[PDB]
């Protein structure tokens, strides 16, 4: 099936400076992606449900924005209070293709 | 909209073991219920889905071992294996283009000790 | 004279959605069932009961005939024994089943490129289809306690959405057009069979 991989984990950067996350695709996904931004012994919230749309009820602070089946997600600047783990996901029930979720990277 | 969940806790392997996400707020009877698992400091997965229709999808590694029951949510267990701890999760994914879907559980806790 | 018009069927410029598809009774011919393989390049040709050279061989009533157009990778689920969405909510196949599936690709006469947003799915219902109906009305559903108001707001939806085709997708999102035969259990005289 479709197998995701992401751009290393382990990053940490002062403040001010954007930061960038790529989820790749295997078996030619399509638009079928959600970001779920999770903290530490909670469970994750919705932030990115459909591609390059966005939730509301969050400042427009993150560019996300993109199709095909390679994804980039980036953050213009990471204010200390937002420091958090960040997923990637396929959201699908059909027998051709199950759900999956990614590596998840720690900012 | 609000969810509860509760059970869970000592077991012997070999064992079935009951647990009883019964939801309060939320009409259980057509809703896209899920499970997913959080192991301790690795990656999430997903274990099984609900349609509003009678219909059970599995995932790879439980492999015929599992059954969930549709104003309450319940799942069963059947030989529990070794590899398996760490806490559930009821969720209620997204579906559509609205927005405010997703809501999901505190958490639970099991163990097979003697 | 009188050959069934499976030009008019199979050469049609629009074609019905998934949620509104169309049944044609045919009577009243001598067709010629042999003629779809060399008619033109299809892509898939699968049929039950019978094998396809007893086709014209044994003679049959009446001929229904649908048609309606449905993405890649869904083909699989028009069949006996499965289950899915569609096969849950849109088009149910009965157990028992003697006509062939036909689907051929269509992507370059449909997806222009603005898109097509005129087809349509059904995503919520509360009750599984019973085999052989069909539906148009759409109305509000609701997935709470409280009785829905007008404004459907956090608890109740528009259970209909579209499609989106541009010509630059991969292979298995492209869009199909698929064409069902069925045949009928007699007991009048029959009247559509295999020319000679």
């Amino acid at each position: 099936d479709i197998q995701l991989t992401q751009s290393p984990s382990s990053l940490s950067a002062s403040v001010g400076d954007r930061v960038t996350i790529t989820c790749q695709a295997s078996q030619d996904i399509s638009n079928y992606l959600n970001w779920y931004q999770q903290k530490p012994g909670k469970a994750p919230k919705l932030l990115i449900y459909d591609a390059s749309n966005l939730e509301t009820g969050v400042p427009s602070r993150f560019s996300a924005s993109g199709s095909g089946t390679d994804f980039t997600f980036t953050i213009s600047s990471l204010q200390p209070e937002d420091i958090a783990t960040y997923y990637c996901q396929h959201y699908d029930d059909l027998p051709n293709l199950p759900p999956t979720f990614g590596g998840g990277t720690k900012v | 909209v609000q969810l509860v969940e509760s059970g869970g806790g000592l077991v012997q392997p070999g064992g079935s073991l009951r647990l009883s996400c019964a939801a309060s707020g939320l009409t259980v009877s057509s809703n896209y219920m899920n499970w997913v698992r959080q192991a301790p400091g690795k990656g999430l997965e997903w274990v099984s889905v609900i349609y509003p229709g009678g219909t059970t999808y599995y995932a790879d590694s439980v492999k015929g071992r599992f059954t969930i029951s549709r104003n309450t949510l319940y799942l069963e267990m059947n030989s529990l294996r070794p590899e398996d701890t760490a806490v559930y999760y009821c969720a209620r994914p997204i579906y559509g283009g609205n927005a405010g879907m997703d809501v999901w559980g505190q958490g639970t806790t099991v163990t097979v000790s003697s | 004279t009188n050959l069934c018009p499976f030009d008019e069927v199979f050469n049609a410029t629009r074609f019905a959605s998934v949620y509104a598809w169309n049944r044609k009774r045919i009577s009243n011919c001598v067709a010629d069932y042999s003629v779809l393989y060399n008619l033109a390049p299809f892509f898939t040709f699968k049929c039950y009961g019978v094998s396809p050279t007893k086709l014209n061989d044994l003679c049959f009533t009446n001929v229904y005939a649908d048609s309606f157009v449905i993405r890649g990778d869904e083909v699989r689920q028009i069949a006996p024994g499965q289950t899915g969405n569609i096969a849950d909510y849109n088009y149910k196949l009965p157990d028992d089943f003697t006509g062939c599936v036909i689907a051929w690709n269509s992507n370059k006469l449909d997806s222009k490129v603005s898109g097509n947003y005129n087809y349509l799915y059904r995503l919520f219902r509360k009750s599984n289809l019973k085999p052989f109906e069909r539906d148009i009305s759409t109305e509000i559903y609701q997935a709470g306690n409280k009785p829905c108001n007008g404004v459907a707001g956090f608890n109740c939806y528009f259970p209909l959405r579209s499609y989106s085709f541009r010509p630059t997708y991969g292979v298995g999102h492209q869009p199909y057009r698929v064409v069902v035969l069925s045949f009928e259990l007699l007991h009048a005289p029959a009247t559509v069979c295999g020319p000679k």
